[PDB]
């Protein structure tokens, strides 16, 4: 029913672009602050900013060699770095851009202060769109992400929490997570991507786990063009299963638009409402929720969509009308919000889900400084401009 | 100048050749048998079982000089690129430690078979004797029948992906990215 | 039934290198090397269809570890190894540090390539890339400038004394480090920012007034630039977006004349044939006599092509005039005689045997239902869709609506969707409708969905010139004629259809093929049956 | 109608680049006044160095001495047959008997100090397989830089119908699947009845993408192995047994044939059916005979 939601935004999340002809762009998250205003929806919804992390506070997942290059990334002197950018891939597939520490800083801030709001019960729904990277190793930067905020996040839900379960809807599903919580009994993983001749190539029906996380993390692969009734289907039996035999206490949530029917390197072809409304189904259990936003290749589409997450978490309906914003000039010739989906062909074939419904099923029945530790510090944010 | 390796062994190259290349398997470092044990196994092993003739003479020389040969030709015709930062690692960690580094007491007798292999190699590319080439046939020849008869005990056929020791280990995302970067 | 089981499995694998993989397998099970898991998931895919056998095989052998798959192998305990003393001990507990992921290793030393997109999509994703650099620019400078004109609001009311001696930290006393330099950067030279970066530091409340003028117009001019390209922008965007939606659309224009042929519908029939067949043999031995069924919700829609039709009567050029009054003749008679339609409103069981010409041609009419079908059931949705369109009334005042198509008069506000379909489809066919126009007009008014009425002209075409052969062959005369004679609305089934197939299997040669078109009057059904070559055996 | 003429503006051309509005208003005046990149070592590409006089390149880590970017040696860089042509040992004290002498120096190790000597005359490089060992193992050939390539390796249309997948050019017949005994091609009118099938690389068999595990096709990687062959890896656990095949050999005389008997033969797997490596010729009364004599005796245990 009715619940708090916290929404956390940086004035300098998207400050730092990548480069030019680029497909990641944490440039959407201030035309979702610029739409999340102009709707209205700060009168039933609190604001705080987090805090930039430090060196120490990125330490539980990454060594410290990967906090050491994080802090010392300069394009400039980037002809003697040369070890260093191959050992952690950078430069080679993931090219340098300015003003990357504080991004990763930011981003975990964002993480953790999600994490450390939803241990302490001050809000039921914890919305960090700034940090929503999943695809980042240990000392490997690979799916474009080189600090993985969520898997702090999740270790920080797991300071209080006994069990909470990690999802992703959308392409380019996060490897790092999965590889991080392969062996851990109370840390579930569940991943909704696509296989075959994919960026990542990871996430098979006998991917499991081993050890204590056998039967532990749940991967389905997909197919081009997969509909919004056929993602129902694949949405919510597993994941009502899913909630009554593990039972979680937190559900991280990376929405992203990159599972939308416009994309660069995505498969899809989901539009906002089958994207919002496997969001209400999991959201319907009243259970608390974190929510995380790190995909997209598309801009207008997933601000969209993700503008339409936070109005159906806030328990109302957005309407379709779109109001002035300084990013106004960005849509489409509709000037809507409507994500309007593509004639992707359905490849997906019902059989074929209904098979992994069993093999799904037959695996899940066995289941049945730190002086600024445990966040809990963030400013006001109480006096924005961003409405037009 | 034709030598012969026999079948078992040739696969024991050929699927070394797949773990380093394809299958991206690299050799387990802290070994339980070193090459100085399987020359000393060796000459115990031949001196007690044929009598003494004099062998025992060119026996050992053949023992030190492969020792030595082993010792200087560890990274110049063996040792592909992704095993190269190994090396590295192994000097590094020995200079830290004041000590002089040599292969025969740390690495395994499956770089010595590499050795072998392209001993035709680096025979044709030299001025030799002849009777000095015969007799170290004979002696490679004697040393691939000593390994055909303990070829149970000695390369045993294991998957590191879930034993501690499988004389093998595997390589990761970091050792990829500066090994083939 | 041990000695007929191999027997049994023999027939069943038919393929010898199969069964000589078969026989590896057994014996691998055989040997002590396999385990029964490993030989249960082989038969799973070996004789998962055999319900009977596969009990039978489970019975008697007597089925009642980890999966390690392909990804995540274990790595050694020399890379776990690392102080990491941010790491305490549930962190410990909860992370492994023996399991490491890396794309390469899936993709075995080959690569990965990305999906295949069209043109209209890439120009798209760099004009969405131009905007992110270009609006990213701007906000990133005026960000730029609200540091600098709070920094001036606090110098604003001090002296001289202090303004001297300002020394401060990196950063501006803001919570960001980079931002500034990052743009003075992008708007300086590389080498005489670090100089100004430097004087800015080190000394401000002097430099500073200048790079804010220097910043401040510089966002005017940048502001006015995006103004002036945002017109054109929003022009191409409101004709590249549809487009870029369009995936199989774009292709259709020549997928629907690839797919849609006779040898194409031959392969599909006879596939369809072979398949049922060899699900009987499997399963039971009588076989079923429906398949590829059609179902006939409405009747105006015959009517829409027959309107297709006579709009195409008098658009040829290449036709004489009273070939063209047959063949409309015999196209309205086809209808008037199939599903007993008496009369038209527009004109101002029983077993039928076909040669593949007449049955191409009625696979071509069934697919023009079927989309006509698709495009009427989603109707009356896009039909309120469009009638009541809630315009933004901040996006008229600023001229942003797409009005490239509202000059003469193709939006579909206003007026009835598939009365304008049929309109636009009537004026298509007359040729003066730029086909662009159409598309766009198809695309925009119910969503990128029906993208298989884009070649309608063409299907029409194709559909008239197969009917032109109705009447041009002398063997489709003669089985129209004994059509004619044979269709007397009266109850004759069960004793008059082997006389017809005898005389239709004799008529014809052996090379043309059979199909029987069994039409039910009740509830609109009907029933294709492929019985090529099973008469003359 | 995009017009890129008069609405390119003045002070920001196309993107991607940059201009001379960078350099030139820029007025601030508050300050008041012989090598190749083949890398013959490992046949592979990164980062590299060259010698003045030499004309070969090398990695940083494939040498003698492993070195660094970071704390690389200043001045000139020489190769080991660098210091053994243009340096000692041929310049001033030029090699006339040098190894007679080495070889009485270093206790008489003859039988080896030539490899020793030449060990000095050698470039470092990686390990390659020789020559006389790619005949034996016919199936596994040489890649583009030098990695194992065996035959588990190999060598609108991207959506949207594919008809052609299901036709061969063989016999222009029609794929049926092992698990159901169907192509499923579907129709025109009904684009979502077609399942996509696809053909083994080794036996040609026809298999659906609902059947077996799989998402999509497998076009870069690998060959594509159907689940029905004999698996290159097993694992039983008794401290465990991976039996990594035999990979094959040639048809000369390393391969060797024996059919002497076919109960209890102990022949753990490697064998072929008919109408050192052992194998011995194998028919199908033997493999039935075997197994039943197995399970008959592994049902009580």
């Amino acid at each position: 029913d009715k619940r708090r939601v916290a929404y956390f935004y940086d004035a300098d999340v998207g400050n730092y672009a990548y480069g030019a002809g680029h497909p990641m762009k944490p440039h959407r998250i201030r035309m979702a602050h610029s739409l999340i205003m102009n709707y209205g929806l700060y009168k039933k919804m609190e604001i705080y900013r987090a805090k930039p992390a430090t060196k120490q506070e990125m330490c539980q997942f990454h060594t410290d060699e990967y906090i050491d290059f994080l802090s010392r990334v300069t394009p400039d002197n980037l002809e003697m770095f040369k070890r260093e950018s191959v050992k952690f891939n950078v430069g080679d597939d993931c090219p340098v851009f300015d003003g990357l520490y504080e991004y990763c800083s930011i981003s975990g801030g964002g993480s953790m202060e999600g994490a450390a709001r939803l241990n302490r019960g001050k809000c039921d729904v914890a919305v960090n769109y700034a940090g929503g990277l999943h695809h980042a190793k240990k000392s490997e930067a690979s799916g474009f992400c080189y600090l993985n905020d969520i898997v702090l996040g999740i270790i920080e839900l797991l300071r209080y929490h006994p069990r909470v379960l990690y999802i992703d809807i959308d392409v380019h599903h996060g490897d790092g997570v999965e590889e991080a919580f392969y062996t851990t009994d109370r840390v579930m993983t569940c991943s909704f991507h696509k296989y075959g001749e994919f960026f990542p190539g990871t996430g098979e029906l006998r991917d499991i786990g081993v050890g204590a996380g056998k039967n532990y993390a749940v991967n389905v692969p997909l197919r081009d063009g997969i509909d919004d009734a056929t993602y129902r289907s694949v949405f919510e039996p597993v994941i009502k299963k899913i909630m009554e035999w593990y039972q979680p206490s937190a559900v991280v949530l990376q929405c992203g638009g990159d599972s939308l029917s416009g994309d660069r390197l995505g498969c899809f072809n989901l539009s906002m409402e089958g994207h919002a409304n496997c969001v209400n189904y999991v959201k319907s259990f009243g259970i608390p929720m974190m929510v995380v936003g790190g995909g997209g290749y598309t801009m207008r589409n997933v601000a969209r969509t993700w503008c339409f997450e936070t109005g159906l978490l806030n328990n109302v309906v957005l309407d379709k009308d779109l109001p002035y914003n300084e990013y106004y000039e960005y849509y489409g010739p509709d000037y809507k919000l409507s994500v309007r989906p593509s004639n992707m062909f359905n490849v997906n074939t019902p059989e074929y889900l209904d098979k992994v419904m069993t093999n799904i099923f037959a695996n899940l029945e066995n289941t049945k400084v730190e002086e600024d530790s445990a966040e809990a510090k963030d400013t006001k944010g109480g006096s924005q401009y961003a409405r037009d | 100048i034709s030598l012969q390796i026999p079948i078992k062994l040739k696969s024991v190259l050929v699927d070394d050749w797949e773990y380093v290349t394809k299958d991206k398997k690299i050799c387990r470092l802290p070994a339980d048998v070193t090459v100085e044990m399987v020359l000393n196994k060796y000459e115990h092993e031949v001196s007690q079982e044929l009598e003494s003739p004099g062998s025992q003479s060119q026996l050992s020389e053949y023992c030190a000089g492969l020792k030595l040969y082993f010792d200087k030709c560890l990274g110049n015709m063996l040792l592909y690129r992704l095993e190269r930062l190994q090396y590295d690692e192994l000097l590094k960690k020995s200079s830290k430690d004041q000590k002089p580094l040599v292969p025969i007491r740390i690495y395994g007798a499956i770089h010595l078979l590499r050795l072998i292999s392209v001993l035709p190699e680096l025979i044709s590319s030299t001025t030799m004797d002849l009777q000095s080439c015969q007799l170290l046939i004979k002696q490679t020849e004697d040393f691939l029948v000593w390994l055909l008869m303990h070829v149970d005990e000695y390369f045993n056929d294991k998957d590191p992906n879930r034993s501690d020791d499988a004389l093998y280990v595997n390589t990761s995302s970091q050792y990829e990215g500066v090994a083939l970067g | 039934e041990e000695v007929t089981f191999f027997e049994k499995a023999k027939r069943y694998i038919g393929n010898k290198h199969l069964y000589t993989e078969f026989l590896k397998i057994l014996n691998l099970y055989s040997q002590d090397i396999l385990d029964l898991d490993d030989l249960v998931e082989k038969v799973d895919f070996y004789l998962g269809s055999n319900k009977e056998l596969f009990t039978w095989f489970k019975n008697f052998v007597g089925y009642q570890c980890e999966a390690f798959g392909p990804s995540y192998k274990r790595l050694p305990k020399s890379d776990t190894f690392m102080p990491c003393s941010g790491r305490d001990d549930m962190c410990w507990e909860v992370l492994n540090d023996e399991w490491v992921g890396h794309p390469v290793w899936a993709s075995e030393d080959s690569g990965f390539i990305a999906h295949r997109k069209n043109q209209y999509e890439e120009t798209l994703f760099k004009i969405e890339e131009e905007r992110h650099e270009y609006d990213f620019y701007i906000e990133s400078n005026l960000r730029t400038i609200q540091c600098l004109e709070t920094i001036v609001n606090k110098i604003e009311n001090m002296t001289e004394n202090e303004k001297a001696n300002f020394k401060l930290p990196p950063g501006l006393g803001h919570t960001s480090m980079t931002i500034y330099k990052k743009v003075i950067r992008k708007v300086y030279d590389k080498e005489r920012g670090f100089e100004i970066i430097d004087a800015l530091h080190e000394h401000p409340a002097v430099t500073a007034p200048v790079v804010l003028k220097r910043l401040k117009q510089k966002d005017e001019e940048w502001r006015r630039a995006q103004r002036e390209w945002n017109k054109v922008w929003r022009e191409l965007e409101q004709k590249v977006f549809f487009k870029s939606l369009d995936h199989l659309g774009l292709t259709f224009k020549q997928a629907d004349k690839k797919l849609l042929t006779t040898k194409q519908l031959i392969s599909e029939i006879s596939s369809i044939k072979v398949d049922q067949t060899n699900k009987k043999i499997h399963w039971l031995t009588p076989k079923p006599k429906s398949q590829l069924d059609f179902d006939f919700p409405d009747k105006n829609i015959f009517y829409d092509i027959l309107c297709l039709a006579d709009t195409f009567i008098t658009h040829t050029t290449a036709y004489s005039n009273p070939d063209k009054e047959r063949l409309k003749d015999l196209l309205k008679y086809f209808i008037s005689l199939f599903f007993s339609i008496s009369f038209e409103k527009i004109e101002e069981i029983f077993n039928l045997f076909a040669n593949t010409n007449i049955y191409i041609f009625f696979r071509h009419w069934t697919t023009i239902y079927e989309r006509l079908l698709e495009i009427k059931q989603m109707n009356e949705r896009v039909t309120k869709e469009i009638n009541t369109r809630s315009t933004v009334t901040f996006a008229k005042d600023l001229d942003l609506l797409s009005s490239q198509l509202s000059e003469m008069g193709l939006d579909f506000v206003g007026e009835d969707a598939y009365k304008q379909v049929l309109r636009l489809s009537r004026r298509l066919i007359n040729g003066d409708l730029e086909h662009q126009w159409f598309e766009e007009s198809l695309r925009q008014a119910y969503n990128n969905k029906a993208f298989k009425l884009y070649t309608i002209d063409k299907v029409t075409q194709s559909l008239v010139k197969h009917a032109h052969t109705l009447m041009t062959d002398a063997k489709t005369a003669e089985i129209m004629a004994l059509f004619v004679k044979d269709r007397n609305a009266s109850t004759t089934s069960a004793k008059d259809q082997i006389i017809y197939r005898l005389q239709v299997r004799s008529h014809m040669s052996n090379t043309e093929n059979m199909f029987r078109i069994e039409f039910d009057k009740r509830t609109l059904h009907v029933s294709i049956q492929y019985i090529a070559l099973d008469d003359l055996t | 109608k995009k017009r890129p003429k008069r609405l390119s503006s003045q002070n920001v051309n196309y993107d991607l680049k940059r201009r001379k509005i960078i350099t030139s208003e820029g007025i601030e005046r508050s300050f008041k006044n012989e090598n190749e990149d083949f890398c013959s070592a490992c046949n592979q590409s990164g980062s590299f160095l060259c010698c003045d006089t030499c004309p070969k390149s090398f990695h940083f880590l494939c040498l003698d001495p492993p070195i660094d970017p970071n704390n690389l040696p200043k001045g000139d860089w020489h190769c080991n047959e660098c210091k053994f042509k243009i340096f000692i040992n041929n310049s001033m004290a030029t090699l006339k008997k040098i190894e007679s002498n080495f070889i009485k120096q270093n206790n008489n190790v003859k039988i080896f100090a030539k490899l020793l000597f030449n060990i000095d005359s050698h470039n470092p490089k990686q390990f390659q397989l020789p020559n006389y060992i790619k005949e034996t193992f016919p199936a596994v050939k040489t890649g583009s830089r030098g990695q194992y390539s065996d035959e588990n390796d190999k060598i609108g249309q991207s959506d949207s119908y594919n008809p052609d997948t299901h036709i061969d050019s063989n016999s222009g017949k029609f794929l049926i699947c092992y698990k159901c005994n169907q192509t499923r091609l579907g129709s025109w009118s009904h684009p979502e009845n077609s399942r996509l099938i696809m053909t083994c690389d080794y036996c040609q068999t026809p298999w659906h993408l609902d059947c077996v595990p799989r998402a999509s096709f497998k076009n870069l990687g690998s060959k594509w192995k159907c689940p029905l062959h004999s698996p290159t890896k097993v694992y039983k656990k008794i401290n465990y047994k991976v039996w990594k095949k035999q990979r094959l050999i040639n048809k000369k005389n390393q391969l060797y044939y024996e059919p002497l008997q076919k109960i209890g033969y102990q022949n753990n797997g490697n064998i072929q059916i008919i109408p050192d490596f052992k194998i011995t010729q194998i028919d199908e009364n033997s493999i039935k005979y075997d197994f039943f004599d197995k399970i008959y005796k592994s049902k009580m245990v």
